[PDB]
């Protein structure tokens, strides 16, 4: 039983040494892939910035003619999109301006 | 048997931790490298947008 | 590899520009109309928008001067 044990131990030992090398190589792969992924993400932001930065001039010079009017049009749109879902409860009053035409003429 | 079995367990775990340790270290490098790269992109975006504002 | 990620970002940038242009063109042609009849346009858009929002969101229509309610969320 002694011979079996010592031989079996060496066998498991030899098996286990290989296992750590595998993990080490595995971890190395992870690093390099992430590097490339991050590298790509960097180039994307660069170009993705030029986009909004270029469009920002169009929005500014265009809407710089009448800010108050642009605020009205845009702000109205926002409401339609924000309250789109039927998950709100608008507790208005009968005196509310929008209900000005609900009082006997 | 217990003694022989115990030896295997002790021996077995030992290379297991070494692999796990390398991964930890490698993961930290990735974070560091990724973090630095993320800053560059975000910074560049901010810079471009700044003159427009 | 390089070209792949290059053109990928370039498309997002192009989309923004194209989308920005369209929106700009819509607000452009509409601006003179508003200046011609500001009050009429304001009322129309105001009511049009208001009927859409109130069309879905539930409403209470309770009288003021009483400060009590139960949101009852989940």
């Amino acid at each position: 039983n002694r011979m079996r044990a010592e031989r079996e131990a060496v066998a498991r030992r030899h098996r286990s040494q290989g296992q750590e090398e595998a993990e080490k190589l595995r971890a190395t792969a992870d690093y390099e892939v992430t590097r490339t992924l991050a590298e790509a993400e960097r180039q994307g932001r660069i170009m993705r910035g030029e986009g909004d930065a270029e469009a920002a001039k169009l929005f500014a010079d265009a809407f710089s003619k009448d800010p108050d009017f642009y605020a009205f049009i845009r702000s109205l749109r926002a409401y339609e999109n924000s309250f789109s879902g039927n998950q709100d409860v608008m507790v208005m009053s009968p005196d509310s301006d929008f209900f000005r035409y609900m009082k006997t003429p | 048997q217990y003694i022989r079995e115990a030896e295997a367990y002790t021996n077995e775990v030992q290379p297991r931790a070494n692999g796990q340790a390398q991964r930890i270290l490698e993961e930290a490098r990735a974070y560091k490298a990724q973090t630095i790269l993320e800053a560059q992109g975000e910074v560049a975006r901010f810079a471009k947008l700044l003159p427009e504002y | 590899q390089a070209q792949r990620i290059l053109e990928e970002a370039r498309a997002y940038k192009a989309q923004t520009i194209l989308e920005a242009q369209g929106e700009v063109a819509r607000f452009a042609k509409l601006l003179p109309e508003y200046k011609a009849a500001p009050e009429i346009t304001r009322e129309r858009l105001y009511i049009e928008t208001m009927e859409k929002v109130l069309g879905n969101t539930r409403k209470v229509l309770v009288n003021d001067k009483g400060g009590n309610l139960m949101v009852l969320p989940l």
